[PDB]
RNA sequence: AUCGAGAGGU
């Protein structure tokens, strides 16, 4: 998921949501949805997809 | 307040 | 119908392995970037190169 | 011993048992009425007038002082006084019917006092006041009427049972949270703003002369709540100046004062003191290096008095003596500088400390040590609800009323007339001001309409129960709706759990209008005094005694943006404060944020902070339940047991509040979420806990389930846990089934379209005379439902039907987002609706003579009678229920007398005395008179409302939609015999095109259809809640267990030939919605008719028989086509063709008499040389408008070479 | 960087030609002092308590423990911090 | 790559790693141990012009440390940058520098005081430190070493 | 610089100077750029709004023309009675404002 | 009728 041409921004302080720790550049933290629409989005993926 | 509101609602015919 | 969005079990194993390998690659990329082992691309700061 | 999803929904059920969806509106209004009004009255409690003794030369001159003190306020219950003077208790439904504002009268205790100066020779202001006269007791005086929010603690419906609501004609489902102004329901839309008392540093973009700006918007806690704002600007490096200067922009100062001068005006004259205030670390040389240039700039002023003089010279007043300038400068420095810190004498040290803090922050951002602030972070914004807004309005209105009272005092004293308290107050001020602001939404005085805020009050949306629920929870960001600033519109990270990610309007207001999530709580505010007392007694070092050098490692403590002091052990302080709040010894709304990098402990207690509740994870070092939720299964069992128990005291059951007061649930706002680690579900907590206990956390995973990332090994302790992710959604996003299987704009589209779905909006729509209502005949609850629907009461008042839908290409009449509807299903009542409209009329009157009468007008006396039928009117000028009307048939007969002096060409015979002002039915509508209500208005004049009903059957051109953004119109209807059927004889109600599915990726639609089929076959309701373990594989197995193809396909046969289709069809029940967009509401055709009076062009609007706009783009299209005559016809012959006569000498329109065929130009004395010009009437209007500006646009028809 | 001992204002640099020395002299009063070195101009061109910081099992040189938080700079290099002794590490 | 180097614009600030203003009383000697070797080598070879101008060197030493990596990237030699500075300020600024093999690239500069200025305006003379601060500011941003103006970066 | 003065200068300009300036002497003479007479548009340009009743509320331009004529009458009356020059200016700079905001 | 505000449609 890409917002303004870049992965999901750190809207909190050094994290995208309060569910990850600080400075997490892993794919899941920054808006990579490994699920399909058939399988369903997890709540974090749902929020990131909503942002996009 | 609830009791007062009940009293005012029920007797709206009498209090009118 | 909903049956046309469904891919067989072997294909989902293929997809899962692809995503696992991508996650692994991003993991070593993060490790390298955390040790100044990622040479910045010309005219690109280290953070931008890692993001790309 | 692990929490389950059923337990989470029991917790959420308790939350909604103790919380209403209109709770924010109701609690804000309760706070305003119970507390804020009294504070507003107290802040202007006393009015004093000093009548000095004019030197008239008469013995007896004595100065006097008159005083009026405003006491406690009393709010009675809403009442109405009639024309005859009888006063009765007023009820909301009667207010709605008779067009009455539902407002309660307010009285204030006033006391008067008169004192005589002991000696009149004393200088003014030094007179000793002796008590002459005093009122023994206060006079309770009516000062105004405050509109009362429905269902609030001061409404007649508060504490009233369901049976008595029916007796009052009130829907038990209605949540209140609005006002009745002149019969119309008005909801106050929450207003978003940036928080006050926060220092925000913003990087100005080049080539602006300013590099950085630190701004604080300082507001007094209750003293008018926001007056002063300050700036601290760093100027950009210039090729002439080697350094950047810091300048403070202060209120009432025309120039930016260098920071050192304002420091000196605060008494911090020495440079060492100033740089100790700013640079808390002497060893840090970059800060001091950046401060050196401003010291250089501000050396010419080395003393407090000279600094005050420098400030005063730059005040708004010029040509004043030095003493007055110094007094003014000190007054500004005391009052208008950082008023939230303090405003009383002897507090320059704290203001200097805070100014140094602001400079330090701005220079930290200028050194690039810290990033600038995010203007859109949700923890730095506040929502003004009805409470704060009505408080500001009432403060203004009460100040105006007190000004009126003071003017009355002055006028009476001048004329020596007795002063009467009752006559002093113009009660119309508060009443009319509140009524006007709530009615028009224009927020403020009537006389400052342009400068006032607009749209604060909106007519409540009564189209569907869900639409009303949504409207009661709507927030508006007052950003420019035309300026293209995408950042405020974007969905921020901090919106998680506070605002609905999906529900936002499409168009200009996209992202600016927001909707609260289901469990989001908006704080109403609490006192900060108890918290400050606890801080003081627990070891807070006051700022007056604080020496940064001694303790540079100590942590600054803020409360509501006020730096109270410094603490040495902030961890223990934070744990103690959190424990207190977890017992409700501190208010649950209090934000306790410990910023470890910035060495801060920010406390917030003000109103407007959006919060959401979360589980608390047991983190105690010695606990045996590390990493496990505080809330056990025993507490859940207590919730189940106390849910049904009604013998218990209503206020002493174990419910939501018992969880918060027991320390099991915690409200966090966006500021505090930054310091917590939240697990997304108890299963995530558990998995992390075994991952941290050495267990591999591995097992055989159902391949159909969502794949979650492995538990993060870098997380060893979770502080909180979410009750359920589904709670991040709003009212309408919570009606979508499987919203997590859709592409997000489809969720947004459904959130927008669910407002326009037809259903039953209130159970009492029968007794309500609404202007417009659309009711579904046979609403059905969905087969696939979300668990959140129980609290939205969608099953109770649904807005759709379960149609049997087949995804098939059948005859090609469902292409490009059309659908085919079974005509037999329509004939049996599928998607049938009722349309109610209401026409209001009343008797007017001016002076003592009534100039309107509800009567059956008669051709013989009434002048200018309409062309509709007057035969359906009864003797009282009205139309009886049950009668049939159409088009322009008169439904209300009203006449107005004409003055006897008027002579209209003789058309008004000696018999003609009146004129018809009747009310015809809408030309485009027809139906049956459903109801005719008759009453009297506030003024005792007759007042009628006529409700018409008209059944609407689905036809070709009517909008329908699924709950997944799949909207279409009916393109064709086929009867039972002509549609494809299964081997059981199932015929679909609706046929939709396959092509709608792939591009839109609305997989939730297909999952819904399959699940609804399973639930219709088995009878168990289908749980379509997002983020559950309900997989399509499980639903497929369930469907196959009923003897159907697991994926929902069915062999269908052709209706026309009975032949078995080559393709198998996806057939099953799906919840569809009838939308308020009906083709007959829109079809419009004009040949000719009304024109505007000024331009003489076709009028606007379908309702008024108006033409369609042939715009600029259409003109361009016809230009590129090359169709000159088409343009000439459309723009001249069909819109405003007109003819003029121009003078061939001067080129100006001439005086033309076509009857006599004589043309004249007086200017040129021309009677022979003329030309005839065909032009638009708008062109002649433009030419006359130019001539009115002395511009002579001259038309010459022959080349004047 | 020094301040006047009389009025506590800023001492500006100055050249004493007679002795050819560097002095710091207040430009408000007559005070003046001798510079130690007074290099006039330089133009360079507790985290263990945070529960949101990621943790590691790295070794602490000082106390030879294993728990440690870490955070990036504000080069995405990690500064580690022990949770038992508070010592700040480097990636070595 | 050669043409790229010829095009990309590199001012003094681009190559400058740090700047300083020390008080070094002796032009021949040096208060910095790192500066002893190259200054001694410079003064080992007598020079009549330098021998005369020695007395005109103010004790305010403007020091400039330059990054070796940036010199390699821009292919710049200390002689080139020194000559560019000298031509940018002709005679007002006496300059000296070390060799490329030096582990630290340092330029030492002083202002050759004008002996034609009578000491009769002692009430407004800018203290030489402030003048040198202005000079350093102008150096960092004005003097161009190579490249084309306004072409900041090349790919 | 009063309108009278500028008007006098503009009538004192020569035709050749107008041609050099690029000003049309037949249609756009400079002195005409000073308002001595104000055209009054017909009610057609400014109609009265009649709200299904005995209304003659007039249009914005009608109200502003009423204001302009009132200010003009005030200036004439002041210049007639021999009122103080400041009293005359009180209405002069008010008539100018009315005309400017009318256009 | 006019003006202003708001809600919506594509």
């Amino acid at each position: 998921q890409i917002v303004e041409g870049k992965r999901i921004p750190f809207g909190f302080k050094y994290r995208t949501l309060p569910h990850f720790p600080k400075d997490d550049d892993s794919p899941e933290s920054r808006g990579f949805i490994e699920n399909s629409y058939l399988r369903g989005l997890t709540p974090q993926e749902f929020f990131f997809h909503a942002m996009a | 307040l609830g009791a007062t509101n009940r009293e005012l609602i029920n007797n709206r015919a009498a209090n009118r | 119908g909903i049956g046309d969005t469904i891919a067989d079990a072997d294909t989902m194993k293929e997809v899962t392995r692809t995503v696992k390998e991508a996650r692994r690659q991003v993991a070593e990329c993060i490790q390298d970037a955390q040790h100044n082992r990622l040479k910045p691309e010309p005219g690109m700061t280290l953070r931008e190169s890692f993001e790309a | 011993e692990t929490l389950t999803q059923e337990d989470c929904w029991t917790v959420i059920s308790s939350f909604f048992e103790e919380t209403s969806l209109a709770r924010q509106q109701l609690f804000s209004f309760d706070e305003f009425v119970q507390n804020t009004m009294q504070e507003i009255v107290d802040d202007d409690s006393t009015l004093t007038l000093d009548q000095y003794a004019q030197h008239t030369g008469a013995q007896g001159d004595v100065t006097r002082r008159y005083e009026i003190n405003f006491g406690q306020i009393y709010l009675s219950r809403p009442t109405m006084t009639e024309a005859d003077g009888s006063t009765t208790t007023m009820f909301p439904q009667e207010a709605r019917l008779r067009n009455l504002t539902y407002s309660s009268p307010l009285y204030v205790d006033m006391r008067k006092k008169v004192m005589v100066a002991a000696d009149s020779n004393v200088p003014i202001g030094e007179e000793e006041w002796l008590v002459e006269e005093e009122d023994e007791e206060p006079s309770k005086v009516f000062i105004g009427k405050i509109p009362i929010m429905l269902r609030s603690t001061f409404c007649i419906l508060n504490g009233v049972s369901d049976s008595e609501l029916y007796d009052l004609n009130e829907c038990p489902y209605d949540q209140g949270g609005y006002f009745i102004i002149n019969g119309s329901e008005k909801v106050i839309i929450a207003q978003e703003r940036s928080a006050a008392n926060i220092v925000q540093v913003f990087k100005k973009a080049a080539p602006s002369p300013i590099a950085y700006v630190a701004e604080i918007r300082s507001a007094l806690e209750r003293g008018s709540r926001l007056i002063s704002s300050m700036q601290i600007k760093l100027m950009a490096r210039n090729t002439e100046n080697s350094g950047q200067t810091i300048r403070a922009t202060l209120p009432y100062i025309r120039s930016d004062i260098p920071i050192v001068i304002v420091f000196r005006a605060l008494g911090v004259v020495p440079d060492r003191d100033i740089l100790e205030h700013i640079c808390y670390d002497p060893n840090d040389f970059q800060m001091l290096e950046m401060m050196k240039p401003c010291i250089e700039e501000a050396f010419v002023i080395q003393d407090k008095d000279i600094a005050l003089d420098y400030i005063g010279k730059r005040g708004s007043t010029t040509g004043v003596t030095r003493e007055k300038r110094l007094r003014y400068a000190h007054d500004i420095l005391q009052k208008e500088l950082l008023p939230h810190i303090t405003t009383m004498e002897g507090f320059e040290t704290r203001k200097a400390f805070f100014l140094g803090y602001m400079i330090h922050r701005m220079l930290l951002c200028a050194l690039e040590r810290r990033e600038p602030d995010d203007r859109d972070h949700f923890g730095k914004k506040r929502l003004d609800l009805a409470g704060p807004l009505l408080a500001s309005l009432f403060r203004m209105l009460f100040r105006k009323m007190t000004r009126d009272v003071y003017k009355y005092m002055q006028k009476c004293v001048e004329t020596n007339r007795e002063f009467n308290l009752t006559l002093a107050v113009k009660s119309n001020i508060i009443t009319n001001g509140l009524r006007y602001s709530l009615a028009t939404g224009n927020w403020g005085d009537q006389k400052r309409s342009m400068v006032n805020r607009v749209g604060v009050s909106q007519v409540l949306n009564r189209y569907t129960f869900a639409s009303t629920l949504s409207h009661l929870r709507r927030t508006n960001t007052p950003i420019g709706r035309d300026g293209k600033l995408a950042k405020p519109r974007q969905l921020h990270n901090t919106h998680w759990g506070m605002v609905c990610p999906a529900e936002t309007p499409e168009g200009q207001a996209c992202g600016l209008v927001k909707n609260l999530s289901l469990m989001s709580y908006v704080s109403v505010g609490s006192p900060s005094a108890p918290i400050i007392e606890f801080l003081e007694e627990w070891g807070l070092e006051t700022l007056e005694d604080y020496n940064p050098s001694a303790s540079p490692n100590a942590t600054k403590v803020f409360v509501n943006g006020v730096w109270l002091g410094v603490h040495r052990d902030p961890a223990h302080l934070t744990e103690t404060l959190r424990s207190l709040r977890r017992r409700l010894d501190i208010s649950a709304e209090v934000s306790i944020v410990r910023d470890i990098r910035e060495k801060e402990l920010r406390l917030f207690t003000d109103a407007g902070r959006i919060c959401r509740p979360l589980f608390i994870v047991d983190n105690n070092p010695n606990s045996e339940r590390r990493g496990e939720l505080c809330i056990r299964k025993e507490h859940i069992q207590q919730l189940i047991e106390d849910k049904d128990r009604y013998d218990i005291d209503p206020e002493q059951r174990f419910g939501w509040t018992a969880l918060v007061s027991s320390g099991l649930i915690e409200y966090l706002d966006a500021e505090e979420e930054e310091t917590v680690m939240i697990a997304m579900s108890p299963e995530d907590l558990e998995a992390s806990r075994q991952m941290q206990a050495g267990y591999e956390v591995k097992e055989e995973l159902d391949p159909a389930q969502r794949v979650k990332p492995a538990p993060n090994p870098h997380v060893h302790a979770w502080t909180h846990c979410e009750i359920h992710p589904a709670m991040i959604l709003g009212i309408l996003a919570s009606i979508i089934p499987f919203p997590d299987h859709n592409q997000s704009p489809r969720n947004t589209y459904q959130s927008a379209m669910g407002k326009q779905a037809m259903g039953v909006y209130l159970t009492n729509y029968q007794v309500r005379m609404d202007t417009m209502a659309n009711i579904l005949y046979y609403p059905q609850k969905p087969l696939a439902t979300t668990r959140s629907m129980e609290y939205l009461k969608f099953r109770e008042l649904p807005a759709g039907q379960n149609a049997i839908v087949a995804i098939l290409c059948y005859s090609g009449y469902n292409q490009e987002d059309s659908i085919i509807m079974n005509q037999a299903s329509i004939d049996r009542g599928l998607f049938r609706s009722i349309f109610y409209r209401t026409y209001t009329d009343q008797e007017k009157k001016i002076g003592m003579t009534v100039m309107e009468e509800f009567e059956r007008p008669v051709r013989s006396t009434t002048l200018r009678m309409k062309h509709g039928t007057y035969d359906k009117l009864e003797d009282d000028g009205l139309i009886a229920p049950g009668t049939r009307v159409s088009g322009e048939d008169i439904i209300i007969g009203k006449t107005a007398p004409i003055p006897l002096d008027h002579e209209e060409l003789g058309q008004r015979t000696q018999l003609h005395a009146k004129r018809d002002v009747s009310t015809p039915l809408r030309s485009t509508e027809s139906g049956i008179v459903d109801q005719v209500m008759v009453t009297t208005n506030q003024e005792g004049l007759k007042f009628v409302k006529v409700r018409m009903r008209s059944t609407r059957i689905p036809q070709i051109g009517d909008k329908f939609a699924s709950r997944h953004g799949q909207k279409g119109t009916i393109g064709m209807t086929y009867r039972h015999e002509d549609m494809p059927f299964s081997a059981q004889g199932i015929v679909p109600d609706i046929i939709i095109n396959p092509h709608a599915i792939p591009s839109r990726m609305t997989v939730a639609h297909l999952v819904e259809c399959q699940l609804s089929k399973v639930s219709a076959l088995s009878g168990f309701e289908g749980d379509a809640t997002p983020f559950t373990d309900v997989t399509v594989e499980a639903v497929s197995k369930l469907l196959r267990s009923h003897g159907f193809q697991s994926r929902g396909f069915e062999v269908m046969y052709h209706g026309h030939t009975g032949r078995k289709l080559v393709a198998q069809v996806f057939l099953g029940p799906t919840y569809y919605q009838r939308l308020k967009h009906l083709v007959d509401d829109k079809i419009h055709a004009r040949a000719r008719g009304p024109v505007q009076i000024l331009t003489r062009q076709p009028v606007e609007g379908r309702s008024r028989d108006g033409g369609l706009r042939f715009g600029e783009m259409e003109r361009d299209c016809q230009i590129s086509h090359g169709c000159s005559s088409v343009l000439r016809e459309r723009l001249f012959d069909c819109s405003d063709a007109y003819r003029v006569i121009v003078c061939d000498i001067c080129g100006l329109i001439a005086i033309a008499s076509y009857k006599k065929d004589s043309y004249e130009c007086r200017s040129c004395q021309n009677r022979t040389r003329f030309s005839q010009v065909y032009l638009p009437y708008a062109a002649k209007l433009l030419f006359q408008e130019l001539m009115s500006m002395n511009i002579a646009p001259r038309l010459f028809t022959k080349n004047h070479k | 960087f020094q301040y006047c001992i009389e009025c506590n204002n800023m001492l500006y640099p100055r050249e004493d030609k007679v002795d050819r020395v560097l002095r710091l002299a207040c430009r408000n009063c007559d005070y003046s002092e001798i510079a130690a070195t007074s290099k006039v101009y330089r133009h360079e061109l507790d985290a263990s308590t945070d529960p949101t910081l990621p943790r590691s099992d790295k070794e602490c040189p000082r106390c030879h423990q294993h728990e440690a938080v870490f955070y990036q700079t504000h080069m995405m290099t990690l500064i580690y911090v022990c949770v038992h002794c508070g010592f700040a590490f480097e990636e070595q | 790559k050669n043409v790229q180097t010829q095009i990309e614009h590199t001012t003094l600030s681009t190559v400058t790693s740090a700047t300083e203003i020390h008080y070094d009383p002796d032009p021949q000697d040096t208060v910095i141990e790192e500066d002893k070797d190259f200054v001694e080598a410079f003064f080992a070879i007598p020079d009549e012009e330098v021998e005369e101008n020695l007395y005109k060197q103010s004790p305010w030493l403007l020091r400039l440390e330059l990054d070796r990596a940036k010199m390699l990237d821009k292919k710049l030699s200390m002689s080139d940058v020194a000559g560019k500075i000298a031509e940018s300020f002709e005679r007002d600024l006496f300059t000296i520098w070390s060799e490329d093999n030096a582990d630290k690239l340092i330029i030492r500069c002083r202002i050759i005081r004008d002996d034609d200025r009578k000491a009769e305006d002692d009430d407004n003379m800018i203290e030489e430190d402030v003048f040198l601060k202005t000079i350093e500011g102008h150096m960092l941003e004005s003097i161009s070493l190579r490249g084309v103006p306004n072409i900041t970066r090349v790919y | 610089l009063s309108p009278l003065e500028v008007h006098t200068i503009f009538t004192h300009i020569s035709s050749e100077d107008l041609a050099h300036l690029g000003l049309n002497e037949q249609y756009a003479r400079p002195d005409w750029m000073i308002i001595t007479v104000l055209p009054v548009p017909p009610p057609s340009v400014r109609p009265s709004i009649s709200v299904d009743g005995t209304s003659r509320g007039e249009d914005d331009l009608t109200h502003k023309l009423s204001d302009i004529i009132k200010a003009n009458a005030n200036v004439r009356r002041c210049e007639q009675e021999g009122a103080p020059a400041h009293i005359v200016s009180e209405y002069e700079q008010l008539l100018q404002f009315h005309v400017a905001t009318y256009m």
